[PDB]
This record gives C-alpha cells, structure tokens and sequence, in this order.
RNA sequence: CGGUAGGGGAGCGUUCCGUGUUAGGGAGAAACGCGUGCGUGAGCCGCGUUGGACGAAGCGGAAGCGAGAAUGUCGGCUUG
RNA sequence: AGGGUGAAAAGAACCCCCAUCGGGGAGUGAAAAGAACAUGAAACCGUAAGCUCUCAAGCAGUGGGAGGGGGACCAGACC
C-alpha cells in the first residue's frame, strides 16, 4: 500500500517556522536554516536561565554596595553582610537591593540598627 | 433605518452628500452646555480615584522566597501543598513590616507578626521548553516543563504595633 | 636556542592560578551562632 | 462597508512583454501623481516601458469615466504594482558544447486609480470639526448615522482608527 | 513650510487628544527623593516590587544630571581616572544600571598640573598607528604634556569606561579643560568626592 | 572570479532601488520638457 | 585627453567621417532643411559656411574648390547663383538648429538643421 | 536520574483493511489557515468572512510508514 | 513531456478604452469558476499599514527592556 508522506512533513516544518517568526533575513524564511536557528534560540533560552539567576545577584549585590557606600566612610558591602549575619537577619539580596531604590529610609533605618547593635 | 437609507442613498446615488446624512435639524449641544458635558464626560471618561489601602508592607518568607507584600494584591508563589481554592492563610515568617510613619526590623523575625491571605487560585507556569542539546554528538533532547504554581491574595498585615519600632528621627 | 617553549596542557600546568601562600589555603567559611529555631512558613486558618 | 468600493477603478493588464523590473523603473515614478500630469510624463520619458503602461492608464481613466462615472480631472494614481507574468524559456548554444537559459519575461501591471473629491462632503465638514466638538455631534446620532458619517477616508488619513474604537464610539 | 490647513489643524488636535487620554490613565512619574515604598496609584499597577527595579525614561534624562569638578593640580593620573570613572559610569547611585547611563558629568580642570609616579613622566608612551606600515608613532608623556595634554587624561579615562555604544556615549561627558578656568559655571558643578588615600601626592 | 556567495535579499534590493532612481531623474526631465511645449513659445524646440 | 583638440568624431574613423559630412551638407543644399542627429547637425555647421562663404566670393577657383567637396554638380550651380541675392548682406550664420523628440529605436537625441 | 558507539523499555504519527453501506457531513467533509487550549515529546483537542464532497473516535490488523544532508534525484525559483 | 471551467458552453450580446491582444461594465451561471479557467503549500517577486536603523563591528539569537503602537476581558495580562 503506497504512502506519500502528505502533510505529516510540511506540518512539522510550519510549526517550526512559527517559532522562528522575526529573525532577520533567512532566518526566517528558508525551512533548512529554520531548524538550525531554533534549536539555537531554545539552546540559549536554557543557557540563560541559568545566567539569569547568576545576574541578578550580580546586580543586586552592586546596587547594595552603592547604596550603603554613601553613609559611612569606611563602610562597604562586605562589612555590611557580615553585619547583617552577626546580627541575626534573614533578609536576601533582592530584597536589601529593592529596598535601597524603593524605600532608601528604610535602607538608613537598617544601617542604623546594626550600627546601634555593633556599638 | 438611516443605516439602511444612507446606505441605499449612497448606492443608488453615487457621490454621497453631508445634507442627507446629516440633516440640518442638528446644530450640536453648545462646548459649555451640560448637555455637551454629559457626552463628553460619557466618551471621555476622567480617570477615577484610587481605591484605599492601608499604607502597609511586609517582606514574607515563602517557599524560601522572601516576597514584598502590600495588601489588596495577588502574588504568585509556589505550590502550596494541600491547599484548596477559597482558602484563608495566614503566613508566619515577617522579616520587616514598613509604615511610612515607621518600620519594625525583625531578629531574625518580627514577633507575634502574621500576613493574613487567602488562596484564590492553583496554576501551572507558563511552559518553558528545557532543551538539552550537544553538537554533532547527534543529541538533542526537546523536554517541556510546567512548573505548579499558587496565585495568592494578601488581605491583612497584623499583630506587629506591640513589637519595638525603629524611625529615622532627625 | 637550546630550550622550548611550552605548548598547550603544558602551558596551562605551568600558568593556571594558584594561592601558593599558607595562610590564604587554610581559610574558611565564616562561623555564625546557630538562628532561633523559626515558626511554621505557612499553617492553614479555618 | 469600505473605500475600496466608492473610490476606486481596478485595472489589469496581462502579459506585458517588459521584464517586471524595467516597468518597475517607471511605475515608481507615477505612483501617487495626478492622472494629468501622469499623462505627459509618459508620453516623454525615454524608456519603452512607459508605452503600454501609458496605454494602460489611459484606459483605466475611460472606465473611471464611462462606468463609475468619475471627473477625469480628480484621478489620483493610488496604488500601482507590477507582478511577475508567464516566463517562457529558451535555450541557445555558446561556445564548447555548453548551452544557455534565456528567459523572455512577461508582468501583470495593476493600477488603481482613486478619486479625491469623492467623500469630499463628509472631508471637509469633519475637518471643520475640532475633536471635542465632533465627539460631542456623534453623541446624537444612531449607531447607523455614526457608521455612515465616518466611513470616509476620514478615520485613517488623521489616524484616528484604533482611537476611535477606544473611545466606544463603535462597534466590530 | 507648516501647512495650516484644515486638514493638518485637525491632525495635530487629534494626537493632542490621544495624548490627553494616555497621560489621564497612565501611572504617574514618582521620581527618586525619599520616594515612599508605594503610591495608592501604583499599587494597582504591575509588580515593581517583586521584579528587579529597571529606570524608565523620567529618571535618567539628561538635564537632571550632577556636575562635578576635579581640580587635577598633584593628583596621581590613575587612581584619579578610577573616581572618575565610577562616577560617570553612575556605579556610587543606588539606581545604578549597566544598561543605562545614570551618571554623571565630570570636568577636569587643571589637566597639565597632573601628577605621575616613578620615572613614568619620561618612559610612559602613548603610541598610535596610522595604518599603513611603518606608520606607528610614540610620543614620551611629557612631550603630550607640552603640546595637547587634555588627551592624557582623556585617554587615560576612556580606557577605563566600557567599551562599545554606551561606552562611548558615556566617554561624551567627560569634559576636560588645560586652563584652572571652565566655562560650565552655569551646570553650577559640585566638587568630587575622594575616598581613596593614596590619590593625593605631596613632595 | 565569482560570488563566492550568494547575496542577501536585502542589499540586493537596495542596489536595484538605486537603479531605479535614474527613472526618477528621467521624470523630472520629462516633465519640464513637457512643460516646455505646453506653452508653444520655444523656437529651439519643435514638434510635428 | 584632449585639451583644445576640436574636431568632431562622429564616432567614425576620418575617411568615413569626412564623406558622411560633404554628404549631409549636400543634401542639406539640395533639401534646404534636414533632420538629423544633435552631434552631426553641430559638427555639419563648419561645412555648411564653408560652402556659402565659398559661394559668396564666385570665382572660379572657389567654384572648383566646392565643386571638389559636394557631389552633385547642379547642387553646387545653382548654390552659386543664388547665394549672392539671398545671403549677401548675412555676414556669418547661415544655419539655424531646432532640436527635437529623441528617436525611437535608440533614443538618440534629434534635431533639425536648417539653411537660414 | 551527563553521555558517543551501542543494548533495553514505553510511546506518537502516516496510508490502507476489519467493525462499516459506521457516528458525523452543501445547517460545509477532507484539506488549508489559525490558537492567551492540553501534553515529557512525537503530537492531540478546539476554531475559522478559506475550501466544495467525503469520512472520524474507540478496539484491532498490514505496510511502498516519518528526510536536512547521499558532488543524491526531478521540477520550480533565485544569486551573480 | 503536456490530465481535472461548469451540472449544462449556457464560452460572455451590447457600450466604453480600442490597430489586435488585453481590459472595465452589462448579460449567463449556485459561484467569474472567464477559457494560461477546480483545492492552490514553500521558495521567489512585490504593495499597503504599525514600530524602527545613517559613530557602526555583527553565525544575528537569547535573558534583561527604555520608548512607541495594537486587538482585550480576568483590564497587574496578551501581541
Ligand atoms: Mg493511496
Ligand atoms: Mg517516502
Ligand atoms: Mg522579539
Ligand atoms: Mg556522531
Ligand atoms: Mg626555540
Ligand atoms: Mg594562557
Ligand atoms: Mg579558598
Ligand atoms: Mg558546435
Ligand atoms: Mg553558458
Ligand atoms: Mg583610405
Ligand atoms: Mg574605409
Ligand atoms: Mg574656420
Ligand atoms: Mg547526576
Ligand atoms: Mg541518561
Ligand atoms: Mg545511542
Ligand atoms: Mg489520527
Ligand atoms: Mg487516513
Ligand atoms: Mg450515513
Ligand atoms: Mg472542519
Ligand atoms: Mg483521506
Ligand atoms: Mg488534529
Ligand atoms: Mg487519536
Ligand atoms: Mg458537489
Ligand atoms: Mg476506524
Ligand atoms: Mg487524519
Ligand atoms: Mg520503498
Ligand atoms: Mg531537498
Ligand atoms: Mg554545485
Ligand atoms: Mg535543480
Ligand atoms: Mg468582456
Ligand atoms: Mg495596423
Ligand atoms: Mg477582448
Ligand atoms: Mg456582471
Ligand atoms: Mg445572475
Ligand atoms: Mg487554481
Ligand atoms: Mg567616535
Ligand atoms: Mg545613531
Ligand atoms: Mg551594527
């Protein structure tokens, strides 16, 4: 019993290529290159987000060292965490960065704690 | 039925005319008339007051997350196992409880501080394609994952006033 | 020229990294006092 | 229903023996150019082209004229495109046994002319209006009043389209 | 020529409308100054505090920046550039992004008076190639000095600011002068902040 | 020598904008030529 | 390059370009207007004037002169006969242009030259 | 609970046959196009201002049964 | 190598552009399906509308997303 493939192929290819829809040039046209590019796409897709998650601990941590920089002269990041451990808080990166552009009162209040407690 | 007559009027005649559309009985409600106002306030609608909070956030532990909470809002979290929809919460790590008059700093937690909020819906994640892939090692691993998720309302923030409260005080 | 260079792994033995100095090897993680023990994250209210 | 119906006559021509890209060389020029001026460009321009794409034109303006019944004076070139035709190949010796392709190209050519005075009424008494004062006038009338009032080339010339369907003015 | 016809009257008071209605409903701008946690307003809009903060287009806008003024008279050339740098890279705000200039601006004055360790007024090379061959060229630091000596410190800032599009529009507001006197007076510049120890030479 | 590649669809569409540009600047011509015999004073000019 | 080199190539070699030229000028005298292409009329104006101003003067020797450059005899006679009453008073200038629509088949760039 | 050569398990689809001259279908089937739908994926389920007469699901059977590579191969269309 | 207008040639009278071809109306037809005519994918060629590029270095994507635009009903979302 003879079988054209029929669709079952160019069904594969057009939801390949709805993928692929706005890359530039013939990255989004020709079915060959398509493939290639997303396997790519989905390849740094999962590359980056474990990137992710190493960033914005980057970032976070860089915003905090700006944001207690700017009160004492001495003080820093590291000195800070190591005061923020010894005094007994949970509060992660994300949170003390958010807080220092959000609510920066609230950043100078904290500060003044462990310095009250260290004292 | 001036539908269906400025519609045969502009078959039948062709080159349509304001005259026939548009009768001259209507001369337009005056720019400082009420009548022009109740329109105008109908298709340009002012924007309207804020609802009321309280002026309130805490930073709450969930899921080994710590999520700022201010209340009336829905945040999404994880799954939260042998919890139903309609589900009345109450969450019980309070790292820090901000009121723009003041703000408690736990140690490690605000004591006797719990975060009232119930359960409104149970989800999966947006489908996020885990894509395992080596070249020319002919090995490529195409593997969807749907993380399960709850989607949480805060309602109340209470029972911190008897804690010590810091201020910066100038 | 009697002597070689060092090419590839070679290389690489001989330049990676290395705190050769004894005190920076024998440090560690801080030592913090153990926490309180914390409450339950979440209890359900009915 | 649409502008496409009131303004506009639609012609074809079919298998013109220019290569799609010569005539592209002078549909680009008329494109958006009043039917007379139009005219005497094509009639003295130098390429070969222009001859039957003048031919074409014309001819679009006798049926502006004769079955929609349009003012010659107030035909606009509005859309203008060529599209490749029916190739016919044929192949000719060369030097050492190797062959060749000749391609002998054809093109449909479409243009589209549009009046302008055409909707002219609803035009310029809606421009008339200041953007209050018009909202406040459809504040009247009937669903069926609104539709044919605005149904001019009005809501897209001043890009009012997606506005419009903001402002609840309408219905889809 | 501004045609005022009708039609692009119309056209103008339009947008002006649209405009109206996106600024009605739109959440206000509540800029950085002992901004509280939340207004009533934001708190029906989408999630800031749970997303990392991202500056939108209000805050960074060029004319609100801060000027400053290095007077460059026995400084030490790099440990200088460093402050420098941070500065104009924005890295000493609480904002700070690395995709976006929340910086400063920063005049050098004095730019001859600068001072430099060791032998280096002597050896340092500041060299630059044509592009044909044979066509590298070096200057000692002390002729630079006699003849244009802004470009030692402009090129001793640039090499520490990133490279790339915001690099070098970064590299913009670096603003340098050889004379004791800059005609910024209007910026109203405040002075530069030093921190560091060592950046101060005395014989 | 040949092409070592095959161009990109984009470029290969500006070049061919730029020679269709000629058509422009051949249109220009056309009409201040036509222009011209539309009054019937030109005595350098001639037509049949 | 040609700095101040003024002659009229016609893109023909000078053997041809020479016979074209006492050609169009014999039929320009036999015709008295003829169309032609913008570079060959410019280039047949010289010719022309050396004709007429060969007329002007009758003598035998230019009669032979212009006998040895146009080809048909009679042309050249009756060039003589009238060219005293008609042009007698015109010093210089005898052939006006008037340029044209270009042709069709190559769009080369026409014209009229005409004995004024 | 990394994984090539490689071995083992569990599946999805294509055309056809049985049930079957089936359910359904000019109140629009196949197909073609779409999806804020569901799957670990192969895919499924839903929808159509296209299309114009066929044909599922279930429980089974069979293969000319799945393509991106063969200086493959045939048509079409580019580049220069 | 070159198959499939429609059930039926009913294969388009007449007017207009008009040297023919080709076209636009009208008329036939359930439908124009209009003779190069049935479904009509991709490459490839364009046209229109939304955003955007002329100090720029780059297997073209991806995580972050400034500013702008669009169809919503879970308007904090989607494109
Ligand atoms: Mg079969
Ligand atoms: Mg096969
Ligand atoms: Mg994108
Ligand atoms: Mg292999
Ligand atoms: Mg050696
Ligand atoms: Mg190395
Ligand atoms: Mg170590
Ligand atoms: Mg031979
Ligand atoms: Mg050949
Ligand atoms: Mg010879
Ligand atoms: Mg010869
Ligand atoms: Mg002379
Ligand atoms: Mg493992
Ligand atoms: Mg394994
Ligand atoms: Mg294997
Ligand atoms: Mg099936
Ligand atoms: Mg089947
Ligand atoms: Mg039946
Ligand atoms: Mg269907
Ligand atoms: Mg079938
Ligand atoms: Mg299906
Ligand atoms: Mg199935
Ligand atoms: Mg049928
Ligand atoms: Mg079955
Ligand atoms: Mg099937
Ligand atoms: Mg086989
Ligand atoms: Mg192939
Ligand atoms: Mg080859
Ligand atoms: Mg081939
Ligand atoms: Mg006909
Ligand atoms: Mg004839
Ligand atoms: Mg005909
Ligand atoms: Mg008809
Ligand atoms: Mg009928
Ligand atoms: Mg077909
Ligand atoms: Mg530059
Ligand atoms: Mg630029
Ligand atoms: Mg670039």
């Amino acid at each position: 019993t003879r079988v054209k493939r029929g669709y079952i192929a160019r069904r594969r290819r057009k939801k390949i290529r709805f993928f692929a829809s706005s890359f530039r040039g013939a990255h989004s046209r020709l079915t060959r290159t398509i493939a290639q590019q997303k396997i790519r796409a989905l390849v740094s897709a999962h590359r980056d987000r474990d990137r992710q998650k190493r960033d914005f601990r980057r970032l976070w941590i860089t915003r905090i060292n700006a944001a207690i920089r700017e009160r004492g002269v001495y003080y820093n990041y590291s000195k800070f965490i190591h005061d923020l451990y010894k005094r007994q808080l949970l509060l992660n990166r994300k949170i003390l960065a958010q807080i220092a552009i959000l609510n920066p009162n609230c950043i100078y209040m904290i500060y003044n704690e462990i310095i009250k407690k260290e004292d | 039925l001036k539908a269906e007559f400025e519609e045969f009027q502009r078959p039948p005649n062709q080159k349509p005319q304001l005259s026939d559309v548009l009768p001259d009985d209507f001369q337009a409600p005056e720019p400082g008339t009420p009548e022009y106002n109740d329109i105008i306030n109908q298709f340009l609608p002012k924007k309207g007051p804020p609802p009321p909070r309280e002026e309130i956030f805490a930073v709450v532990v969930i899921g080994s997350r710590q999520y700022i909470v201010i209340p009336g809002r829905w945040i999404y979290t994880q799954r939260l196992k042998g919890a139903t929809v309609n589900d009345k919460i109450v969450l019980n790590k309070v790292l820090l409880v901000g009121t723009k008059a003041s703000t408690y700093i736990g140690t490690p937690i605000v004591t006797n501080a719990a975060v009232h909020a119930v359960v409104e819906e149970q989800l999966l994640d947006d489908k996020v394609i885990v894509f395992k892939y080596k070249k020319k090692k002919n090995y490529r691993r195409n593997i969807g994952h749907r993380q399960p998720i709850t989607r949480i309302k805060i309602t109340g923030i209470t029972g911190y006033e008897d804690y010590p409260a810091s201020t910066l005080e100038a | 020229s009697s002597r070689p260079q060092k090419k590839g792994t070679a290389h690489h033995m001989k330049t990676r990294p290395k705190k050769t100095a004894r005190w920076d090897i024998k440090r560690g993680p801080a030592v913090y006092p153990p926490l309180p023990p914390l409450p339950a994250e979440w209890t359900i209210v009915s | 229903p649409e502008p496409g119906k009131c303004d506009e006559i639609t012609t074809r021509g079919y298998s013109i023996s220019m290569s799609v890209d010569k005539a592209r060389r002078v549909i680009d020029q008329i494109r958006g150019r009043s039917y007379a001026e139009t005219l005497m460009i094509l009639e003295l321009m130098p390429y070969r082209a222009c001859y039957p794409i003048f031919k074409l034109i014309y001819s679009a303006a006798a049926n502006a004229s004769h079955n929609k019944q349009f003012n010659k004076a107030n035909l606009i070139i509005s859309k203008a495109e060529v599209n490749k035709g029916i190739t016919l190949k044929k192949v000719k010796p060369r030097a050492r046994g190797r062959s060749y392709m000749i391609k002998r190209p054809t093109c449909h050519i479409t243009i589209v002319l549009r009046d302008i005075t055409h909707f002219d009424s609803y035009d310029k008494f809606l421009e008339s209006l200041t953007p209050k004062k018009l909202i406040a006038l459809l504040g009247l009338m009937s669903t069926g009043r609104r539709r044919e009032l605005l149904c001019g080339r009005f809501r897209e010339n001043h890009k009012i389209k997606s506005f419009l369907y903001k402002i609840a003015l309408f219905k889809r | 020529r501004k045609s005022t016809s009708a039609s692009t009257k119309c056209t103008e008071e339009w947008r002006q409308l649209k405009e109206a209605v996106k600024k009605e409903f739109a959440i206000p701008h509540v800029p950085l100054d002992q901004r509280w946690m939340f207004t009533l307003e934001e708190a029906t809009g989408p999630d800031i505090w749970n997303t990392t903060w991202y500056p939108k287009s209000a805050d960074h806008v060029p004319t609100d920046k801060k000027w400053y003024v290095v007077d460059a008279t026995d400084l030490i050339l790099g440990r200088m550039a460093s402050t420098i740098a941070i500065h104009i890279r924005g890295k000493n705000l609480a904002s700070y992004t690395p995709s976006v200039d929340m910086g400063a601006f920063v005049i050098v004055v004095n730019a001859d008076k600068v001072a430099v360790s060791g032998k280096k007024r002597t050896q340092k090379l500041y060299r630059r190639h044509s592009g044909r061959p044979g066509g590298l060229k070096e200057e000692t630091f002390d002729q630079l000095q006699k003849r244009i000596p802004e470009r030692i410190i402009e090129h001793a800032v640039r090499g520490m600011l990133p490279k790339g599009r915001l690099g070098r529009y970064l590299f913009n507001h670096l603003k340098v002068y050889k004379g004791a006197e800059h005609p910024h007076q209007a910026q109203q510049p405040i002075d530069l902040p030093l921190r560091d120890k060592r950046i101060r030479v005395e014989k | 020598a040949v092409p070592k590649k095959r161009t990109s669809i984009y470029k290969k569409r500006i070049r061919k904008n730029i020679w269709k540009k000629k058509g422009y600047w051949a249109a220009l011509k056309a009409f201040s030529l036509a222009k011209s015999l539309s009054t019937g004073n030109s005595k350098s000019f001639f037509v049949r | 390059m040609k700095h101040g080199r003024k002659i009229h190539r016609l893109s023909r070699p000078a053997d041809q370009r020479r016979a074209l030229l006492r050609g169009l000028t014999t039929q320009l005298l036999k015709h008295g207007r003829i169309k032609t292409t913008r570079a060959k009329a410019s280039a047949m104006r010289k010719y022309v004037d050396k004709m007429i101003t060969l007329a002007k003067e009758g003598s035998l020797h230019k009669r032979r002169q212009a006998l040895g450059f146009i080809y048909e005899k009679q042309i050249v006679h009756a060039l003589f006969a009238e060219v005293p009453e008609r042009y007698g008073d015109r010093n210089g200038g005898y052939t006006r242009i008037i340029r044209t629509l270009p042709r069709r088949g190559d769009n080369a760039p026409m014209a009229y030259i005409e004995l004024v």
